[PDB]
């Protein structure tokens, strides 16, 4: 009767009391972590968060509960009775939110060897908390955290450590709509210090990559298309004043179109962008071509023999069709090399 | 832990509400249904409604605030001439000492009950036997909604209330004869609710090999109101195209003048239309909404498309296709609308 | 002790019953009530509802619990056996969704006076459901209800009274985004009457009124600017087709744009609500400004006496400088006068 | 009395054990499972998930609770006392979030038979998690996977089998707005394996299409309608430059709002779509419009003239039935690749 | 064993009662209070409020917990027992909702030291409310309170005071898309009166400013450009009716497309914003410069003294060409000064 043998380890029987930690005033407890994603997504800026469901596994040792007459290799604990057994009190120190799963029964799973390991496995939905830059904002590489710390233990008491191999793993065949998950994580220490004393930590590390490839054809290509039209007033006679006015304007409300309406996809952050930088200086282009106009449109006018006034007419046309394409291709070489590379 | 009959001594309920159930509730077992292997149960059911609304067509359903109310007879409660108040009060937190049905929302999604002060339940118990429950909820319940004539459309929502294992040879479900479903002064934002809900035959539910299962069903019909869809959508948009037909009286010398006119016209119906994407529900279906914004684009689109045949047939009188061009764009425009509407209507 | 006076007077040796309530078989038990209001707000018109905070009080004597042997008086009780006292049964008739506070204990107060008085003071946050009318939406006055109710005591045995002063109080420095609460609140009886009997109802008013700020300055007056706009054609020469003709189509254009944009700030409402008035008879004004064109060219053209088809174009232009200017006034004076004074 | 009869059955005077699976240290334990589904829809994009409202019901048969002495094989167990019976710990895998329902009593049913079957009927709500991809958005099928595993039990003692007939059952009249559920549907095994052991797991598919009918008749056509109009350009006579540079730039500005107004009804997603790339070159088609009428302006009046007039004359005819010779060879190689893959 | 020795102290022959406050009828019980912020964010302007999630510390003292015998200097107590030990009724004023944090077991510690000072430090979520105040939108601050009240106590009975060192910290990589948190932090009293009596209280305050830098470089740059791309047509001669009427409606047209593109990228008020009239007179710039042609053309087509009227239509244009800039720079000047001083 394994119920029956387990009352005699866990019974006013036995001295075994839940709020004492194996090795009592002795070596500090070793617990090994093991982390299995399941999901993962749910990034927003607006609160800086996101949402992971994981499978975590605890693994110690306990000294009192050492068996040596029954013949089965591990019992198993009910989980309506889990809390008269002395657990380590890990939580997330970046966690904004969390629930135990009950579908059909309990997610917990509790069973002790027979030389007293102890094994731990439950299953657990977070929402984990993790600041963002979008300095750079689509050419981004964001960082995500993962913090397994303590609760009133010392390094005298509790130490955790990661898994020897296979410590964080990750389901295939999981997507996201803006970001990469890299296959490439971190295991690194942390180790809080405050007055009361010295606490344990492990840090898990993500790095996410954006697709880039939808802004490229949404909002690039379509923004240097638009100031082409620009440049090809240059090529009209002057004489036509409504056909080159009517081509300056309606540019510049192109642009202002193709600016505005973006802003839903856009997130909402209070400071400049790489995207932001790239609007505002094809504007300055679409507009300084319409001054070129009132440059060249006032000075033909000034003449009304010599006709050298003409000539000068020509001159601003001349030198402008070559310059604004190379001072175009000076600021786009600019922008890309200190952007990307 | 309570039982129906344990061991406890206590003097203080004398010809209280304490005193008397007690008596009662001996051998009274809660998993038995009254008249055990003989006649069914019968349950009478009546339902108020406080508050309505928050429809929607992207998950289809609707959140209800109710008064539900049952009655049915226990001849185990039989009230003696010992007692000499006619009513009976249970206390909430003790219910489970009691029988009562197992109803359930067949397109339930979400519900719960109310503990804002007290727990918002109470029993009675009268001197034959006839007990009456009344309880407050807030369901979430299911509406398929079909939007394909979207500006103007009816929906009919749906409550069910079912017995969960108890079959027709033991429990059957009846509406009050009088006064089933109460209504109240309530506005909606888009739909408005009708004085003439329908209270349906019991739709009984048949299962493979279980055997019958009671149900009653009452029927509410939505009509929504086309006011500012007739003004703001669709007014706009009928005088964009009597400016397509302004330039077939303009001169065909002025290639400048007719040419903006037919473009900007363009524009405008494609600025419109593209706006209401935004606010209008998204269905991924053709609607009844559609098929005007599209035909109104051909309009527009046509008219600048003549133009550039009459331009090319004067340098090849040839102002004869202005002359029929204009008998005809309003004519067939006509039909159009005649065509459109006494089909939706 | 305190602890162990309270017990002889609730407890298994007293007759004390928790289910009876105050003068059995006698006259009605009166209580007073006071609200107090922390936060205010959350105003939506998609699910027609608002958020309160509230701080509610009960007032009410139980000649069972008088005491004449304590030195101290005021006892009070722990909220963990507040359910050994009678209680009203007291709930909201507008509730679409409560709860109590745990925010570090329960937020709940009860205490016993010398003579029987007892008062019970609870901390709650409610989901009041209120209709609300949009017809006039830009200047328009609404009305929220909160509604107090009895559930299963007529007036034999329960009776609710507001408190003589400071009934309703509000704390000061509540901001609201789009309205106005006004310091003047209504305080009614509102007795519902039912076939089981009659039932207490006690109600208090609250009126709040919309700002008219951002709604005048931008969507009120660019609509006026523009319908003036569309009066510069009248003084532009007639023979100018091109100059008059995309001054008008252009006009509908900037029309539609504002009008349509503007829309995804209104409430989603399925009926004509007072700027809906406004900007289709505006949008009515311009439509005409570019069609009587059409009467004028088509006049000035005909037939290449001819000179009365010159006259009479020009008559059209004379009469429309002061015609369209002067009815546009008088919807001005109808539009001001019914929807406001 | 059938109440009293389960004491017999299971008790303290019973061996009964809630702890100890059926038939121990022997076969494993036979699960058979169906499925009826209430309600499906709120498929979302962004978090990668759906929600569904099913009834769960599990057969397997237990030795220890036969009896032959009670006259009716027929004996239901009160919900309130569901922990004292052994139950298989199903769980699904691919789970984000799941209830029971307490509309007026507990969903849940057991029933025993004379033999010592037992049947488990539940009714829960899951919102699980289904990866999707949106590489072509307007032409996809995809595939939602509902998963039911075992939590602590490996092949040697619980097996789960599909029902052999209706094992998955749908309620009639069920829509949702933008995918098309079809009636095949596929159970298949997928037997997890990890390092402890072999877990039992089932599974079942939806396959869901999306509908063409708003795509084609909103963003498609009036597309394909702005294209034909800058073919206008090539009829209009050379010497018309108003005419032919409003027009050209026009159809620009119609073809930009046409792709800015429409990204609000799209879903949000960072790599390239099969909508986006008909935008991209109806964007290239009209951007080459306006820009071949620079080369008919600039060849004309570039100085014997009539030869440089047909010069510039014959880029119009070449270009009359180039361009719509074109857009017709990627029109058919647009829908080639992606209606039929 | 420290369990034990804990049990004889909360035991009833030891006669502690949890609801008699210590130091009965004498002094009022000192309690200390310090608060860590662990996350900061969800700044919403809808609802008037923010979340945060912080560590909360209470010290205080009680004689009766006051020990000798036992070695260990502090003694630990299980979260499951903490209804035995007397704990201050702290709350906050004006928060709106919270709930604990029970990732893995109970957030919660309590030690005791010999001399019977107590700690007791807990994890809460809060939810907190704050008017706010958006008349100057695009450069304000914004002043976030959070207040510690008593339930039920005054000020003879307990009384809070702040840490002298420490009181509030704020970890460190804490960042928000929208505001700035400076450094600096105040503490004050704001201690009640009410006609029961004097309550505790204290106070912490946090100043945000909203960094400006996007609304720069895409509603005020973008702005400045359109008005003086409309002084351009003062330079175009008058002749040009198309050129200067084309350019003078666009330029409203485009103007009104940036003002309704950037609608919805601003909270939701009735009231008049900063950001609302640097947007209402840059469209009254605009509008008035197409009035200035109406004025020009409707003089120069006089009597077509002949050059009387082409001296006075050239005046007009020529003041108009240092009138426009000048009025402009006057009002800028205005609007600079007293939004930033
Ligand atoms: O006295 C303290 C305050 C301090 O608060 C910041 C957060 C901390 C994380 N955990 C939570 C409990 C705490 C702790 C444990 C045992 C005695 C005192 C004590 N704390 C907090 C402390 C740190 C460290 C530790
Ligand atoms: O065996 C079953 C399966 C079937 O599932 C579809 C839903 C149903 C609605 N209720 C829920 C429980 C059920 C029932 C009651 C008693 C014995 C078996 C049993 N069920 C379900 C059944 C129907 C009918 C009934
Ligand atoms: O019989 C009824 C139905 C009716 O339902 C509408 C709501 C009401 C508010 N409370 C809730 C319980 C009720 C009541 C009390 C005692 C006996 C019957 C009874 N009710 C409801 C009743 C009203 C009045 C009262
Ligand atoms: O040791 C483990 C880790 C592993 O984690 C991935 C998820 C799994 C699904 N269930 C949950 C509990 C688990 C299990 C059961 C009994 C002993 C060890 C044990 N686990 C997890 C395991 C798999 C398999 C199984
Ligand atoms: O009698 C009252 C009403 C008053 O309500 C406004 C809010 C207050 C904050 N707390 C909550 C309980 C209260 C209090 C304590 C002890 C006796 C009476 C009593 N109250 C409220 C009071 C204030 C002060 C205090
Ligand atoms: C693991 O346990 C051993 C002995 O119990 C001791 O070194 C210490 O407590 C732990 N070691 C580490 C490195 O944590
Ligand atoms: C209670 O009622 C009974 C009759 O039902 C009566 O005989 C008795 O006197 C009453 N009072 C007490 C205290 O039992
Ligand atoms: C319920 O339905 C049954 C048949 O399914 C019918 O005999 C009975 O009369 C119905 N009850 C009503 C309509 O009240
Ligand atoms: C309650 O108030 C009414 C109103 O006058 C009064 O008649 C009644 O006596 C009061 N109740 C008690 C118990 O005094
Ligand atoms: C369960 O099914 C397996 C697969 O057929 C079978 O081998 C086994 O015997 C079954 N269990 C029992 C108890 O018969
Ligand atoms: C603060 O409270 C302690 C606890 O009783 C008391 O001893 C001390 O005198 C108080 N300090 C004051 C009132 O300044």
């Amino acid at each position: 009767p394994p119920s029956e043998f387990l009352d005699k380890l866990m019974g006013k029987v036995s001295g075994y009391d839940a709020r004492i930690r194996p090795n009592f005033k002795g070596p500090p407890v070793n617990v090994t972590c093991n982390i299995f994603i399941n999901s993962f997504g749910s990034i927003a800026e607006t609160t800086m968060d996101y949402r992971v469901n994981i499978f975590l596994r605890q693994q110690w040792n306990d000294p009192r509960l050492a068996y040596s007459e029954y013949p089965d290799d591990s019992l198993d604990l009910d989980p309506s009775m889990l809390d008269s057994i002395w657990k380590p009190d890990l939580f997330f120190a970046n966690e904004k939110g969390a629930n135990f799963h009950e579908v059909t029964t309990d997610n917990k799973l509790l069973r002790i060897s027979k030389n007293g390991n102890v094994l731990y496995s439950i299953r657990i939905t977070l929402v984990l908390a993790c600041p963002m830059d979008l300095k750079n904002f689509p050419m981004d590489v964001q960082t995500c955290i993962m913090q397994l710390e303590s609760f009133g233990y010392t390094m005298n008491d509790l130490i955790f450590e990661w898994d020897e191999k296979g410590a964080v793993q990750v389901a295939d065949g999981l997507t996201l709509p803006q970001f990469i998950l890299k296959e490439e994580k971190d295991l690194r220490y942390c180790t809080k210090h405050y007055n009361t004393g010295k606490f344990t930590c492990i840090e898990a590390r993500f790095h996410l990559e954006r697709q880039m490839g939808y802004y490229l054809i949404q909002m690039y290509i379509p923004s240097l298309l638009i100031v082409i039209l620009s440049w090809v007033s240059f090529w009209i006679n002057m004489d036509a004043a409504p056909a080159r006015v009517g081509l300056g304007i309606t540019t510049v409300l192109t642009m202002t179109t193709q600016s505005s309406g973006s802003r839903a996809s856009l997130p909402k952050v209070s400071y400049v962008k790489a995207i932001d930088i790239w609007m505002a200086v094809c504007l300055l282009f679409v507009f300084s071509a319409l001054l070129e106009y009132a440059a060249v449109n006032f000075i033909a006018r000034q003449h009304k023999m010599r006709k050298l006034f003409i000539s000068r007419a020509k001159r601003i046309d001349t030198v402008s069709r070559v310059a604004f394409p190379l001072v175009f291709l000076i600021f786009n070489i600019f922008y890309w090399i200190t952007y990307k590379i | 832990p309570s039982q129906l009959s344990s061991e406890d001594l206590a003097r203080v309920p004398a010809n209280s509400t304490s005193n008397i159930l007690n008596k009662l509730l001996i051998t009274y077992d809660p998993r038995i249904r009254p008249n055990f292997k003989g006649i069914p149960v019968e349950d009478r059911v009546n339902i108020f409604i406080n508050s309505f609304g928050s429809i929607q067509e992207t998950t289809m359903d609707y959140r209800v605030n109710i008064f539900l109310r049952q009655r049915w007879n226990d001849p185990r409660l039989r009230l003696p001439q010992d007692f000499k108040s006619d009513s009976l009060t249970v206390d909430p937190k003790m219910f489970k000492c009691l029988w009562k049905p197992d109803l359930f929302f067949a397109n339930e999604k979400s519900a719960n009950f109310h503990d804002v002060t007290q727990e918002n339940i109470l029993l009675f118990i009268f001197r034959n036997g006839d007990v009456l429950i009344s309880m407050r909820l807030s369901v979430t319940l299911s509406c398929p909604l079909d939007l394909t004539l979207f500006p103007m459309d009816t929906q009919r929502c749906k409550m069910q209330l079912e017995s969960f294992g108890y079959t027709t040879d033991d429990l059957q479900f009846m509406w009050q004869s009088g006064d089933p479903v109460q209504m109240d002064e309530i506005a909606l934002p888009q739909f408005d609710i009708k004085q003439e809900d329908i209270e349906y035959g019991n739709c009984t539910k048949y299962y493979a090999g279980t055997g019958y299962y009671t149900c009653v069903e009452v029927i509410f019909t939505l009509r929504r109101q086309v006011g500012f869809y007739m003004m703001g959508v669709y007014a706009p948009t009928l005088l964009i195209v009597v400016l397509s037909w302004l330039s077939f009286w303009i001169n065909p010398d002025a290639s400048a003048a007719r040419v903006p006119l037919g473009i900007l016209s363009v524009l405008s119906l494609s600025s419109e239309c593209t706006s209401l994407a935004s606010e209008l529900p998204k269905v991924s279906y053709v609607k009844a909404i559609d098929i005007w914004l599209i035909a109104c684009l051909l309009f527009g689109f046509a008219s600048l498309v003549e133009y550039a045949v009459v331009q090319v047939m004067l340098n090849s009188a040839a102002k004869r296709i202005d002359l029929y061009a204009r008998a005809l764009f309003p004519f067939s425009f006509l039909f159009f609308n005649v065509i459109y509407w006494s089909v939706y209507l």
